[PDB]
Formats: C-alpha cells, sequence, structure tokens
C-alpha cells in the first residue's frame, strides 16, 4: 500500500463545505451488486479526547462537528473499517491521520 | 415523555438492567397495528454498541461492551417506536431522548 501524510485543515474556522473528510466507497462492490457496512475507530470515534468527529455506517463518510484549534492539538490518528453482513472484515483497513494547521490568534506572555 | 433518564455503574457486566421507555399508539388495543417496538436510531459516540433495547418490554440494557467512566461519564441516545408490518420509509415520527449517566467504580489506587 502507499504510505501516506494526513490531510490538513486549519484552526478556528467552519468545516461544513470541507466534509467528509474522510470517505470510504468501492465500485468493485457495485459491479458485483455487493452492499458494504463500515466503522472508523481512535481519536473521537473511540478513544478520547472527545467532541470533534462522528461517522457514517451507511455512507463510509467520516465528519467533523467543530471547529479545530491547533494549541489544543497538532495532530490526530484513527483507523477506518469494511465488514459485511455476516462479519468478515471485506478490505484492507483505512489507516488515517488528519493534521491540524496553525495561524497567529494568540499574543506572547512574560515569564 | 420528550426526555427519559437512567444511570449505570462502570466495568459493569451483559444484560445488565439501566432503565425503562415507553410510546403509545391509535390504532385498536392488542393488534399487530399498535404492537409497539424500539430501536436506537441515535448514540453519542456511535460505535461501538454499548446499549441493547429488548423489544420485548422497552428495557435498556447493557451489552457485552464494557462501560468506562474514565473514558466517558453520560451517553445521550435517541430510539424510535414502531408497528404493523411495513418498513421504514423517508418520512419520519417522533423520536425520543435517552440520558445515561455514569457511576465511578474503585478501579484506581490511592498511593
Amino acid at each position: 500500500a502507499w504510505i501516506t501524510a494526513p490531510v490538513a485543515l486549519r484552526e478556528g474556522e467552519d468545516l461544513s463545505k470541507k466534509n467528509p473528510i474522510a470517505k470510504i466507497h468501492s465500485d468493485l462492490a457495485e459491479e458485483r451488486g455487493l452492499k458494504i457496512t463500515y466503522k472508523y475507530t481512535g481519536k473521537g470515534i473511540t478513544e478520547p479526547p472527545f467532541g470533534i468527529f462522528v461517522f457514517n455506517k451507511d455512507t463510509g463518510e467520516l465528519n467533523v462537528t467543530s471547529i479545530l484549534d491547533r494549541e489544543e492539538t497538532p495532530f490526530f490518528l484513527l483507523t477506518g473499517y469494511a465488514l459485511d453482513a455476516r462479519g468478515n472484515n471485506v478490505e484492507k483497513p483505512l489507516e488515517l491521520r488528519i493534521k491540524v494547521l496553525d495561524i497567529n490568534d494568540n499574543e506572547p506572555v512574560f515569564t | 415523555q420528550d426526555v427519559f433518564v437512567g444511570s449505570v455503574e462502570e466495568l459493569s457486566a451483559a444484560h445488565t438492567l439501566v432503565m425503562k421507555i415507553n410510546a403509545t399508539d391509535a390504532d385498536e388495543p392488542n393488534t399487530l397495528n399498535s404492537k409497539i417496538s424500539y430501536r436506537i436510531v441515535s448514540l453519542e459516540p456511535a460505535y461501538p454498541p454499548v446499549f441493547y433495547l429488548n423489544k420485548d418490554t422497552g428495557e435498556i440494557y447493557t451489552t457485552s461492551v464494557t462501560l468506562d467512566r474514565e473514558e466517558h461519564s453520560s451517553y445521550t441516545l435517541t430510539v424510535e417506536a414502531r408497528d404493523g408490518n411495513g418498513e421504514v420509509t423517508d418520512k419520519p415520527v417522533k423520536q425520543a431522548q435517552v440520558q445515561i449517566r455514569i457511576l465511578d467504580v474503585n478501579d484506581n489506587i490511592p498511593v
């Protein structure tokens, strides 16, 4: 497979129109008439911190609920999965990272 | 009612009772047309399934997936209530919120 650098998003903006921030889809399923159900995992989905992400089981899509902050977190690490109606992990996993990008939204403080 | 409320301890066992819900319907009593059943249409975080809903009763149980208070201190669910023999179309119906509050246990060691 291909070792990736993450998707970048920026702090302090609305991400409504930047979704979906991951998506699993397969037209080899389509050609066969097959359906699939999904899962995601990690930060915000099965591990903390929370209040940041959600995912769709039917459509494979992963969303962002909120505005990021870079002084909260520089990055995030998750895993997406695909599975059938008899329990079988159907394909290789979505290994997946997200990067949080930084602007000058704070002023210096003395020691 | 619009909101229903429950609680449970952490590090608990499967099929452990949390709370009850109810609904009602306007076809004649003791028919398949008014025979109420229940389902979870919302959970946060949605994966995994940590709760189970007996369609017999409207009792909310735990599943085999263990809750942790060090992960989350509350869970909000929405539930949908249905009848008859047809299936779900795109047109909605009235749904109701559930709220499951977590109890700590002494899984952490004083030093």
